[PDB]
């Protein structure tokens, strides 16, 4: 599972 | 160095539930970006299946 965070 | 080692921080286990997989992740193939599911270097071998996640397919190891 991608809990992976990125930019708005 | 790598190769048994590699840090996964972004992508926790959908078998056992664990933190960012450490080792070798193993990217799933066939079930779609929107689940983007990930398995352990024991839990590969598991062969699990979801609503959306199925054995019709193959797992990808990385090594980084
Ligand atoms: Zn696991
Ligand atoms: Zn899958």
């Amino acid at each position: 599972a991608r809990t992976k965070q990125t930019a708005r | 160095g790598p190769l048994g080692s590699v840090q996964h921080v972004g992508f926790k286990c959908d078998n056992c539930g664990i933190e960012p997989i450490q080792g070798v992740r193993w990217h799933c193939q066939d079930c779609p970006p929107e689940m983007s599911l990930d398995f352990c270097d024991s839990c590969s071998d598991c062969l699990h299946e979801t609503d959306i996640h199925k054995e019709d397919h193959q797992l990808e190891p990385i090594y980084r």
